């Protein structure tokens, strides 16, 4: 009975590298990550100013 | 041939020491240029400077 | 007299928002600070020296502080000579007391330039027209000796005589000294004599927009990352049976 | 203050038992024609005009 | 074992804005408390550097000032940085004031009460701030206000002469509320954590008035992100005043040293107390002008004894509702006639708008709020 | 102060959440956003804006009146 | 159910000093911690109601002064508590420290250490505080010792120029030290707070240094009487110099005003400060002599590193008990050479007695305490 809890779906939020469910997320794990955290990066480089 | 974000993570954000040596090294740069854009944007819509007004006086 | 006017927009080369002052203009208005007013108002704040970035130049600023003769320190014997014109020093002129200003002008305080733009509402543009706006008094109307009139004026009854079109100049290079170039150059350099801040806070004041203008949309990015989790959770409510 | 004519007449002809602080004008001067005051307001301390 | 919290210190810390569970509910209207402990410190600190050069002596006083925003390198946007946060601290004053009468979080008692003990303090220190330039404004707002001590049956008298040094304002004057505004803001800071004490023995409100114990989350990441952007907003505010309109909210006259022989009819206080102003001279009397000037702010105190609905926040309020911001325009009235000379329309209205405040808070909300349990069957 | 772990008892929900790093800081911002703004707003003009309006009212009509009651005063003193 | 143990306020006070154990066995030397906090509020108390008279500005800050102790009503007094009461929070001080070392209580690091922060801000205060009357102590007194910052290699000018606001001490000099002494006494405060929190984490140690949780007596009666009287012993002699020898323990010379041109071959800082300046010119060297003055005080700090001892107080300890007052005696000799000029005796013993600190400190406590160890076959 637990085992009809499936999780509810997300396409309508997911970033566009992550709506294959037969693609590996590992491959823009990097790309995705990097993107937020350039924007901190950017953030703080301008607080830095 | 990857993505520019992904080979920037990789060599740059995954640590915080270069992630941070990253911004430091990036702030450096961005006050010069920044300031320099910046001002000239500033002159550009002036000119009634005293910049321009020296040119008469290198005498006395 | 109970009842008053106020002033209109003159487009300033200062008033749009990141506009610098007019420096040629700057100094103009100090030589009809010097010429004119200098004789009947204070401008205790201002010195030589304030002009140097500004208008004039390292050499022209010694010259110009040369050519009057302030009251020095004292010497050996208590003395208190006089000497030719530093930099150091400001323009304290026309009257030593307060009252002398009184015994001078009929009963009439010409108060201090330093203020002036700051002090007035309406700022330049109220010491513009009540410059270039002396009008004649109409019917009803009275005066008493020459309390001057001007409708820019609270009561209309002042006691300033109207020191404009007397066509005074040295305006270097060529420039006409007619009534309404005179009191744009006055005010424009009254301006600086109030706000000399003026074109760095506004150069900042660029800066503070460009910059803002990153980091507004960036530190709400952020915000929103660590938020996201929140905003897209899902809820569902499983009771028993 | 250098009162004239007129106004010494005006001050003579107020409703008395009207006022606030009941007071003739006459046993506030001594001679009709000069007012002396404080220039000190009784409410808050400001200066009258 | 996590040192983060079993440290004397941290623990504080982490008690604060780190572990501290807070309703994934809350709005921006609950940003004016970071706004305004960001308004303390950057009041303090501009406020210091203004003193390591500012003086006191009513000979040097405007000179000084003076000094600092033409030879002092930078005087200027400190000065105006203070003069402008001064501002800021009150539009934040207010908009707490204002969330927590509509959201009902005036229900802590203790927290809403140090609140008002904070409003008082900061007004009184904010009065004695403009005092110090020794500006016309400086003069006799310095001594219009004051003196309502005067009204004070019996010793009034005594009192503003005791606070003032002399007969009148002058030397004693200007050095006592120099000092004065030099401690209270460390004062109001102290009062501020004993305020955020109290706050924490409930946690927060939230626009529902419900209770969000059901759904808590960490102040970490998200609130204190939030109050960032948050303060990076009041930090453009701050800015657009100082570097693009900085005399804009300020009275061109207190440029211009003082005159006690003066008095330019016109004359109000800063901004932030037109609507305290245009309340006490909308009475023909010297007592009950200050007595209901007094009880004007001092009626906050009373709000929480006039709750009546069964609901706590406004949120599903609409009679409320209405009448709350009939309240806050009503505010902008008494604002703007405060700003006004006691003349023609602008006495009656005045005068009308204040016994609307009065009435409003002491027999409309209350009464708004009764009805509305009638309609809901409660 | 209150911990969580202590605050209050829950019986039955499930949650589910996704990585930040995993979906979109904006998602359809415009899309969705404008939409509901005007919502918010169509759902509070009635209480919100009405005072306003009569304040917005009685300022104008003040200030009127305040200069036609002097400027305007003379008017007629005819003899 | 007691109020006074549930309400987030009492709380605090219940565990400050009502209800906080604390050992049967403490003596007098535990009573400098309430003299200090005393000392402290009057400090401050006084020092705010001479900011109500004092000014700044070169020009009439000696006369300020002056006008407090002739004209202000009790000006006198209070300008005579403040100046003396000065003092007495060096005495306590310095007492409550020698408590410490003594009696083992640097075991608590954080306590002890915030303790140390607590000195240097009191003796950085105190400083400033006298260089506001602009007297010629002040003058040089805050030439002397300020420049010392200019033996820094490479910066030590810059920096030096830039907390004097010019090339030497004037106008930029003397407001900045009156808002800095004004400010940093707030900041104390809340120090010792933190000071006090983390002395909560461990109780108070004791004369045997045993440990006293097998006998604690409530701070309530107690000890909060036995702080009373002592407070009273405190008053007697702050009062005793006050209002019977005024001056004994001030430099006659800081009366006459300042003066660049001169310098009155003698001028030395406020007594307390004495073994310090023995110790700063007993070295032929910029760097040297101002790098030793800074290890005098920073080696309080280094005390705890170097504990041998396998006993906590010196209660039970002859050796080091006889180190300990070899100690104060050479203390009391860097403050009396201190006192002299730099000349013949006077220079070569004022070389010793520093020599003597460090060694002392550094290598002969530290030692006594091994022997010990090894006497009592531990
Ligand atoms: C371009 C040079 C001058 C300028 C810009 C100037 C501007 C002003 C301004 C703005 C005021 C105060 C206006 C106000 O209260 O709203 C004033 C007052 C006065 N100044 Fe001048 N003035 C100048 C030259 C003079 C001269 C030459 C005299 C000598 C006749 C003079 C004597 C006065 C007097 C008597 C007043 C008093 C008016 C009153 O308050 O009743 N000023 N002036
Ligand atoms: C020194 C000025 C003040 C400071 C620094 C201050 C600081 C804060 C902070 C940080 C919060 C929590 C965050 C928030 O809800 O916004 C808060 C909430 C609150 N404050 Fe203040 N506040 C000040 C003035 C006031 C005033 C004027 C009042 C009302 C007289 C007040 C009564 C409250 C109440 C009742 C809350 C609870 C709000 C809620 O739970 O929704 N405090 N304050
Ligand atoms: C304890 C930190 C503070 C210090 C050291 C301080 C010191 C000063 C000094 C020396 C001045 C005169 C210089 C000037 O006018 O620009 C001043 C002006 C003022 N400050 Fe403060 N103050 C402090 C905190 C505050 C606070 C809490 C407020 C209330 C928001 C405040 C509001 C004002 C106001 C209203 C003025 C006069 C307005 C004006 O500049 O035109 N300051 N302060
Ligand atoms: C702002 C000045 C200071 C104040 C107000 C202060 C206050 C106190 C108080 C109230 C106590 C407890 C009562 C007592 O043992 O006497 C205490 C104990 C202590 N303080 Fe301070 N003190 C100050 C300076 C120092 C200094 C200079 C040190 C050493 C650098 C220090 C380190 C300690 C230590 C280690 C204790 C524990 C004493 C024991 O347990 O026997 N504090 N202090
Ligand atoms: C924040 C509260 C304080 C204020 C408002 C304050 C303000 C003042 C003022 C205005 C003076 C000059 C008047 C005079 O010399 O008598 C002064 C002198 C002084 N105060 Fe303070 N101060 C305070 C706290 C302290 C503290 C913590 C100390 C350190 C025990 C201290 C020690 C001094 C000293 C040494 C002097 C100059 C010595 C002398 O009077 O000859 N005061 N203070
Ligand atoms: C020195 C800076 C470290 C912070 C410690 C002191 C500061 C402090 O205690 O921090 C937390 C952040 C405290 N609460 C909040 O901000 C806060 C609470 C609920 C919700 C929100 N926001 C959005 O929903 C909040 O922002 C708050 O903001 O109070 C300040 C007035 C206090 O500031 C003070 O005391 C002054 C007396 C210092
Ligand atoms: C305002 C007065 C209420 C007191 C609360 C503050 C004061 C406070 O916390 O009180 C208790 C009394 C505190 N400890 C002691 O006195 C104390 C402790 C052990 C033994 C003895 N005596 C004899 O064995 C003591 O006397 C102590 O004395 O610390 C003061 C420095 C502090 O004072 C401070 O913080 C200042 C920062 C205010
Ligand atoms: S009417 Fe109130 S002070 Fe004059």
């Amino acid at each position: 009975s637990h085992t009809d809890i499936k999780v509810p779906d997300f396409s309508d939020y997911r970033r566009p590298e992550v709506l294959d469910s037969t693609k590996s997320s590992k491959e823009s794990s990097e790309a995705r990550k990097g993107f937020s955290y350039l924007v901190t990066a950017t953030t703080t480089v301008g607080v830095a100013y | 041939a990857p993505t520019l974000t992904a080979r920037l993570y990789s060599l740059l954000f995954r640590r915080t020491s270069t992630f941070a040596l990253t911004i430091v090294v990036g702030a450096l740069f961005f006050e010069r240029a920044f300031d320099q854009g910046a001002d000239a944007i500033y002159e550009h819509i002036n000119e009634g400077k005293l910049w321009k007004h020296i040119k008469h006086k290198y005498e006395n | 007299s109970d009842l008053e006017l106020h002033p209109p927009s003159y487009p300033w080369s200062h008033r749009g928002l990141l506009s610098s002052l007019d420096h040629t203009s700057i100094r103009r208005g100090f030589q009809v600070y010097k010429q004119v007013c200098s004789s009947c108002h204070s401008m205790d704040y201002v010195a030589y020296r304030h002009l140097v970035g500004v208008c004039y130049t390292e050499d022209e600023a010694k010259a110009l502080a040369e050519e009057v003769e302030v009251q020095d320190g004292p010497n050996e014997d208590g003395e208190m000579f006089m000497r030719p014109g530093k930099l150091s020093d400001y323009f304290p002129k026309p009257y030593p007391n307060p009252e002398a200003a009184r015994a001078a002008n009929n009963g009439a305080l010409p108060p201090d330039l330093s203020y002036i733009v700051r002090a007035r509402h309406g700022g330049e543009d109220y010491v513009f027209s009540l410059l270039t706006g002396y009008c004649e008094p109409p019917t009803g109307v009275s005066l008493r000796e020459g309390l001057y009139f001007n409708p820019y004026f609270p009561g209309q009854a002042i006691g300033m005589a109207p020191p404009i079109y007397n066509e005074v100049l040295e305006f270097d290079d060529g420039t006409p000294a007619t009534m309404s170039q005179v009191a744009k150059d006055v005010c424009t350099f009254l301006r600086w004599a109030a706000e000399p801040e003026h074109d760095h806070r506004k150069r900042m004041g660029l800066k503070m927009l460009l910059m803002m203008g990153l980091l507004l949309p960036l530190v709400y990015a952020m915000k929103r990352h660590k938020w996201s989790v929140l905003k897209s959770r899902k809820l569902a409510y499983r009771p028993p049976k | 203050r250098h009162r004239t004519k007129k106004e010494i007449d005006q001050e003579a002809a107020v409703e008395v038992s009207q006022l606030r602080d009941p007071q003739h004008d006459l046993e506030r001067v001594k001679k009709p024609e000069w007012v002396i005051l404080i220039g000190v307001c009784t409410h808050l301390g400001c200066v009258p005009i | 074992t996590n040192i983060r919290k079993s440290h004397p210190l941290m623990k504080i810390v982490n008690n604060a804005f780190i572990d501290l569970p807070a309703p994934s509910n809350i709005s921006s209207w609950w940003n004016f408390g970071s706004l305004l402990g960001i308004c303390l410190i950057l009041q303090i600190l501009t406020g210091l550097f203004l003193a390591m050069h500012y003086t006191s002596d009513t000979t040097t006083a405007f000179s000084s000032v003076t000094h600092i925003c033409r030879d002092v390198n930078y005087g200027w946007i400190i000065r105006y940085m203070h003069a402008n946060g001064a501002s800021m601290f009150f539009i934040c004053l207010y908009m707490h004031v204002g969330r927590g009468l509509y959201y009902g979080s005036y229900t802590f008692l203790e927290t809403w009460n140090i609140g008002v003990i904070l409003l008082l303090t900061v007004m009184a220190t904010a009065f004695m701030g403009y005092v110090l330039p020794w500006g016309q404004m400086s003069f006799w707002g310095a001594t219009v206000i004051t003196n309502l001590l005067s009204a004070i049956p019996y010793i009034g008298t005594n009192l503003v002469e005791w606070i003032w040094g002399g007969f009148s304002v002058d030397k004693a004057t200007l050095t006592r509320f120099f000092a004065f505004h030099f401690i209270l803001p460390f004062i109001i800071m102290a009062i501020a954590m004993v305020h955020l004490l109290f706050l924490h023995e409930t946690g927060s409100n939230n626009p529902t008035g419900i209770s969000s114990d059901v759904d808590k989350i960490p102040f970490h990441p998200y609130y204190t992100i939030k109050d960032i952007l948050g303060a990076l907003l009041l930090i453009l505010a701050l800015m657009l005043l100082v570097l693009f309109a900085p005399d804009l909210l300020g009275d061109p006259d207190n440029y211009t040293p003082a005159n006690p022989l003066n008095t330019p009819p016109h004359i109000k206080p800063e901004w932030y107390f037109l609507f305290a102003y245009a309340i006490l001279r909308s009475i023909p009397n010297k007592l009950g002008g200050v007595l209901a000037l007094a009880f004007s702010i001092l009626i906050l105190a009373l709000i929480p004894l006039l709750h009546t609905s069964k609901q706590r926040s406004m949120m599903f309020r609409p009679l409320s509702q209405c009448l709350f911001w009939a309240l806050v325009a009503d505010l902008l009235t008494l604002t703007w006639i405060g700003g006004q000379p006691v003349e023609h329309p602008y006495i009656t209205i005045g005068q009308l708008a204040s016994v609307l405040y009065f009435l409003l808070i002491l027999v409309l909300m209350p009464t708004a709020g009764t009805i509305e349990n009638k309609l809901l069957k409660w | 102060g209150r911990q969580f772990g202590h605050l209050t008892r829950v019986r039955h929900v499930i949650t589910y959440s996704l990585s930040p790093f995993e979906q979109r800081a904006f998602p359809h911002y415009f899309s969705k956003g404008i939409p509901n703004v005007l919502r918010r707003t169509r759902a509070c003009i009635l209480r919100v804006a009405p005072p306003f309006v009569a304040f917005y009212l009685v300022y104008t009509w003040g200030t009127q009146e305040f200069e036609k009651s002097k400027r305007k005063n003379p008017a007629a003193y005819e003899n």
